[PDB]
């Protein structure tokens, strides 16, 4: 709920404005940001078959998008990013993943650690 | 050097003035075409 | 296939057809007048170019794109833009000018930090020498001591064809001071200054027409 | 459909909900061009209430009639005023949405209740142009017109 | 035989025509290009153009400004921003015009402003000549 | 019968061109005049509930528009104009309304009388 | 129609022929987006084969979504980018076409049989842009990719 | 729709009456290109009747095709052939007009019963161009071709 | 088979999007040539009622158009040509017609002979 709470309505509005913008109309910063955000989240919700994800893992990948950290990553890179980001946190951040799953929430502490992980990992990824 | 030069004016600008003068010195029977030319629509977009 | 939807679509297409047939006739009128005024313009513009082809000009060691503000004219804008990006790439410093808002919106973003000026109010009313003189003036009054420039526009051929072309702007008063120009003597170093300025307005006018 | 169709005659006020509107994230998904009331009369609600309501309906029917045309010929062919209505129409459509208290589990937003006077005022101002400089999304899912202004601020930076 | 081309943005008078001679007003006098003249480039000045056709009784024209060009080959091209036959010029107006100009000049101190007036005077003055 | 036929013809002409209302930049004088007459005759056909009009009242307002006394007035003000105008003539000009009745038409005299009421009332209304 | 609609449930592979495709001259008239196989799985046909198919269907669907805007204004009004998907898509639609041996008796063209490895490759190359410079007609009614280039040459 | 579809199997010709034509004052308000007849064939009404008919239809068609070039461009630009086909056409469309006896009580004008051979010939002469020296209004609302030539003399 | 094969191919090439006519000297080179044959061949396929043709006469006229002997004629003249050409062959070349029929094939002999008949006739035909 902490990462997906307003995402459904927002993605609905995104698809509406996306169709309407194809009319070349001038776009203010506000709609351009909505488009940027919508196209990235659309990619993060893509998923292959036969590999259902644990809830703390979904929370982790949703977070990276909804918190804006991927707004400047090329959309065609979002799937590769997710695959690597996820194996990373699972390989080295079992404690973080385990706390989110145990508390069933993102504590201020868990929140502070994710920010540090995504910003840094991203920078490396874009190297 | 000419008087218009040194004064900041260029030649296109001179030609501009000269061409307009010849116009104002026409007679309504040929004064019509004056409009179908010598426009000024163009607009600057400097940023 | 709902009698409702079908009807909704018919509604919007009957209007489109109406507005679209209208736009066609308006254009064919603008075209008719334009095709004619173009007769003299060519002879005049080709004349302006009669000096340089009749006698070499190169350059030791400004991209101008012309179109308009209104779309719905097939690929008029995309063509010049396409060739405009091509040059800026293959190239020597880069600086550009776009006459007609469409160019400033198309070959734009990627190259804003590569702009000098842009022009609006192009296409609705027939172009004039006067507009060309504004473009020329606006350039001469610019801090860009361009050494060589090119002008990219669409050269008419028939109602069903045109070709995006380029014209060199050796306007460099400096370049017009090469060996080939030794054939023409009794030329003040500053009589050319007037000559070049003028031939600059002629070439912008031609492309425009 | 005969069931719903035979039901209109037994009512004094109809609130018609649409899938086309719900699909856009617009809640409540009320169709502003198909909802009616026997009391929507200047003599009962006052001509201020009547005129604004009526003004909202007109700018929306006008956009709706416009939509399919610009989706094909683009916006550039509209006049500065014709497209100023296109932008206000979209804003008004968004100011009609609302975070329901009962709906918190769906919107992820704190429910909101807007006084009648505040509704009329707000819709009146948009119609008058007093907000043409705010972005669309400022009007989406809010209560009173002040929150639109505040959201716009929250959106700036 | 020289191919002479004379035109303005709007009208064209000669296109590769075999004329025996042409008289054109330049910033430095009034050069007379002959079927065989040395290459040169010159800027125009408000004056008169004289085209000695293949058959006597020459044709006259009035030019406001522009350019003229004579190349290695016997090709010449005269380009005026505006060029009209005297047939369409009202002398009465020109006078009225030279007056006003000389008046504004008497009320101008601004160097640039003066230049714009001076130039106008020159043009209108040049109008008296063939009129 | 004296005005109906004309209004019928002018609205018919308007309907053929109505599609250019918001797409008529390059329009010509004539077609642009048909648009303006029509939008206005259209406003004059609007009417509020529970206020049926006497025949003399109906023709007086239709005559005005059909003779172009309102072609310069902004369309959105016409309803308010017709309202105010009707009160004025019912109040101060029963003579005029009476003759349109008795004569059974709008005579040269009545026409003269109408033009002067509408051009002066209109100017004040636009103040 | 109930007959056909009830039949889908009984098939392991479905080849849906289209009247609109056949009228375009493209045979076999198979609708590339309405034909399916329970075998189109990376673990069965391999990831290369799997990815090339998804790729073709992706560009065909994107072209399809455009066709609506092209119907009125046409291609000349598309973004320099959509013009590109259009182009590759149209070349792919024709490369799916192929002369049959059994139809030789009336077409007058030798029938063709292209090996699966040759099919994947050809479609990869078009998707990668290696033939953006070849004319559409070069791809229509041929076997393997090499025949497309050859035909693009006989186009002098 | 089944009703009109079934009826058409029995019709040998149609008479289409329209507002558009009525609003041009041509009575009867018959549409000259929309109305048709199965017996409009040389083998039946004869080669002379057929050729004249076909001529009128074509000139009415050619006139309708010039409506565009005339509207936005100008009449003073059509070629001599075109300019003439506009005059003959307009005269043609007027000569199709006709006062009826039945309406003598309302028009005050005598009705006309034009014999076939007179009709075939009247138009044949217009198409021929034997009346290019007369004003359109001379052929509007009359009987036989002679009545056109007369109405012309009037005053001037 | 010997003449309709090429006619099919050519008539097809013509059908390969020719709604574009209107331009004349504006099209390419070989494409104005396709509209050349196309319109000519199209005129050959027109036929009146109650006058069915022997197959041998059919190939004679189709031979004329498919071999080029109509390319220089005025579109509005192909029917006059065909009718004149046919009465000329019926009346003077029965033998040749007889052989094409009887053999059901255009022999290289009959071809060369047919070549001469059309060449001479085309020559004396006053369009
Ligand atoms: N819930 C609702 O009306 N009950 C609660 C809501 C919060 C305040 C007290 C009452 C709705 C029931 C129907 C489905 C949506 C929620």
């Amino acid at each position: 709920k902490q990462v997906a709470g307003t995402m459904k309505l927002e993605l609905a509005q995104y698809r509406e404005v996306a169709a309407f913008a194809q009319f070349g109309s001038d776009l203010d910063a506000a709609t351009q940001q909505l488009l940027s955000r919508g196209v990235r989240l659309t990619e993060l919700l893509k998923q292959g078959q036969y590999s259902p994800m644990a809830i703390e893992e979904q929370v982790a990948v949703i977070y990276a998008g909804v918190r804006g950290y991927l707004d400047k990553l090329e959309p065609s890179k979002i799937t590769k990013f997710e695959n690597a980001f996820l194996s990373h946190v699972i390989s080295q951040h079992q404690a973080l993943l385990g706390k989110i799953r145990t508390d069933g929430k993102i504590s201020e502490e868990s929140d502070a650690k994710l920010k540090e992980i995504v910003t840094n990992f991203l920078a490396g990824f874009e190297a | 050097v000419a008087y218009w030069r040194q004064a900041g004016l260029s030649y296109i600008r001179y030609s501009q003035i000269c061409a307009k003068a010849v116009r104002d010195a026409l007679k309504t029977e040929f004064k019509a075409n004056a409009m179908k030319t010598s426009g000024s629509t163009i607009k600057i977009v400097k940023v | 296939a709902t009698l409702k939807d079908i009807t909704r679509r018919l509604k919007s297409i009957k209007n489109i057809q109406k507005i679209t047939k209208s736009m066609k006739m308006v254009a064919a009128a603008k075209y008719a007048r334009a095709e004619r005024e173009l007769k003299p313009a060519r002879v005049y513009g080709v004349g302006s170019l009669a000096l340089y082809e009749k006698a070499d000009i190169k350059t030791p060691e400004l991209i101008i794109g012309v179109s308009s503000d209104r779309g719905l004219c097939g690929a008029i804008h995309s063509s010049v833009a396409k060739q405009m990006k091509s040059e800026a790439a293959n190239l020597k410093e880069v600086k550009i000018i776009g006459v007609g808002d469409k160019i400033r919106s198309i070959l734009h973003r990627t190259h804003s930090d590569q702009f000098l000026v842009t022009f609006k109010e192009v296409g609705r009313r027939p172009p004039t020498f006067g507009d060309a003189s504004v473009i020329a003036l606006e350039l001469l009054n610019s801090g860009y001591e361009f050494d060589e420039g090119s002008i990219i526009f669409n050269r008419f051929r028939s109602v069903i064809s045109y070709k995006t072309e380029e014209k060199p702007i050796f306007s460099l008063d400096t370049i017009s001071s090469a060996e080939s120009m030794s054939i023409y003597d009794d030329i003040d170093a500053d009589v050319l200054r007037n000559y070049q300025e003028y031939s600059l307005a002629n070439i912008i006018y031609y492309s425009l027409k | 459909d005969p069931a719903p169709a035979t039901t209109f005659a037994h009512l004094d006020a109809t609130t018609v909900l649409s899938r086309a509107i719900a699909e856009l994230g617009i809640y409540p998904a009320v169709d502003p061009l198909d909802s009616t009331s026997r009391i929507m009369d200047p003599n009962i609600v006052g001509s201020e209430h009547y005129d604004v309501a009526r003004g909202v309906q007109k700018i929306l029917q006008d956009y709706k009639s416009l939509q399919d045309i610009i989706a094909i010929l683009g916006m550039d062919e509209l006049s500065e005023e014709d497209k100023l209505t296109v932008s206000r129409a979209r804003k008004i459509q968004r100011f009609l949405s609302q975070p329901f208290q009962v709906a918190e589990v769906f919107t992820g937003h704190l429910g909101k209740l807007v006084p009648l006077k505040e509704t009329i005022k707000g819709f009146q101002q948009i119609l008058a142009g007093e907000y043409d400089h705010l972005p669309e999304q400022a009007f989406y899912m809010v209560g009173p017109i002040e929150e639109a202004v505040a959201k716009a601020d929250k959106l700036a930076e | 035989q020289m191919s002479f081309t004379f035109a303005s943005p709007t009208q064209v008078f000669f296109n590769s025509a075999n004329v025996r001679q042409v008289d054109v007003p330049t910033q430095t006098g009034a050069f007379g290009i002959l079927a065989a003249h040395v290459p040169t480039l010159q800027v125009l000045r408000p004056g008169l153009v004289v085209v000695h056709a293949e058959d006597g009784t020459t044709s006259k024209y009035f030019v406001s400004s522009g350019s003229v060009t004579v190349n290695a080959d016997s090709s010449v091209q005269l380009l005026a921003e505006e060029a009209v036959t005297l047939d369409m010029l009202d002398l009465g107006a020109a006078k009225a015009n030279l007056e006003k100009a000389q008046s504004e000049l008497l009320g101008a101190a601004d160097e640039a402003t003066r230049a714009e007036i001076q130039i106008r005077i020159e043009a209108n003055e040049a109008l008296v000549k063939a009129l």
